């Protein structure tokens, strides 16, 4: 349908337009793990407790 | 010596079998430091890594974990460098660790430093934490597991998707924005450490999943090679896909037209697309916060 037509065109064309060309860093693109220097900025803590069910 | 050694291996883990711990633990290790007193280390290495295989083989925590403790000073005693051989031998042991034991932390802890002391990753060996992450989510570490698995190997990347899957699932009530809760640090994460493969990799295999439980109304956008998994009812995953395809033009325009469009998405993950529009985007002013 066209209850999400709004973002749909968007995501859509952002994605053309973003791929014109070969991006800088293609997909297959992995800095060597011997230079990571940091690791960004910490993640948010999740309210779900984990466990391991059989 | 090759064939000493061979030999007491076995009066040693008799005396396992037999109910003498404290016998086969004083003996190996007064033996033990015998060879590191003459700096053959070589020797002392195999003998005390295969008495804490048996200690922890026999369901002798108390030995075994300080046994492991003992090789890891010899390790850096004899600056044993990291490599197959020396990552091995950790891996062989932190196999028969129990996911319960008192120590497995600081075990863990110890052979990553040790790691890292040794070799040019300043987070430790990837292979090793592959190993390492499964150890610590056997004990419900799961916060600690993510760290190692995202630093890890590519079996680590799936036990990564698993780990946030499996978690996914443990929730009662999932929304809209729960699924991005999860979603969103396989692409944040990886993209920090710049792994655009696996970045790809795990959201592929997590965007499956997804759509063959929860079957939500979606459709595949295909342009110039990628491809957008438009959720109808998750905008969050959108906005997450278009962010991860941006950082790799590493084109400015981009990152603002699509920050300007998604105000929300914005402010809530404030910091992280900060430090993107950093790594990303040579940006060196702060993120204006939109709320």
């Amino acid at each position: 349908t066209s209850a999400s037509g709004p973002e749909h065109e968007f995501v859509s064309k952002f994605l053309t337009l973003a791929t014109l060309t070969e991006p800088k860093l293609p997909k297959s693109y992995t800095k060597p793990l011997k230079d990571v220097t940091n690791l960004g900025v910490p993640l948010p803590t999740l309210k779900y407790k984990y466990k391991q069910n059989r | 010596m090759g064939a000493k050694l061979a030999k007491t291996l076995q009066r040693f883990e008799n005396k396992i079998k037999a109910g003498d711990y404290y016998e086969a633990h004083q003996t190996l290790r007064t033996i033990a430091n015998r060879y590191v007193r003459s700096k053959s280390y070589e020797h002392a290495i195999e003998l005390i890594s295969q008495g804490a295989l048996s200690f922890l083989k026999a369901k002798q925590g108390g030995s075994g974990t300080d046994l492991i403790f003992y090789l890891l000073e010899v390790y850096d005693l004899a600056e044993v460098k990291v490599d197959d051989i020396s990552v091995a031998r950790l891996v062989r042991l932190i196999a028969e660790l129990d996911p319960s034991e008192p120590n497995l932390k600081d075990v863990i802890t110890g052979m990553n430093n040790w790691s890292i002391k040794f070799s040019e990753y300043k987070f430790g060996d990837p292979y090793l934490h592959n190993t390492i992450g499964s150890k610590l989510l056997e004990g419900d570490f799961v916060y600690e597991a993510e760290r190692y698995f995202m630093l890890g190997t590519h079996d680590s990347m799936i036990k990564y998707v698993d780990l946030l899957w499996d978690w996914l699932c443990q929730v009662d009530d999932i929304e809209d924005s729960t699924v991005a809760e999860f979603f969103s640090r396989l692409v944040f994460n990886y993209l920090f450490i710049s792994n655009i493969s696996f970045a790809h990799e795990s959201k592929d295999i997590f965007l499956e999943r997804f759509i063959e439980k929860f079957h939500p109304k979606y459709e595949k956008i295909d342009k110039n090679g990628y491809e957008i998994v438009f959720f109808e009812d998750y905008s969050d995953l959108n906005f997450l896909q278009l962010l991860l395809i941006t950082c790799q033009t590493a084109d400015a325009s981009y990152f603002l037209n699509l920050k300007n469009h998604y105000l929300d998405f914005s402010q809530a993950y404030k910091s992280e697309l900060e430090f993107l529009g950093q790594e990303y985007f040579n940006i060196v002013a702060p993120k204006q916060t939109n709320f």
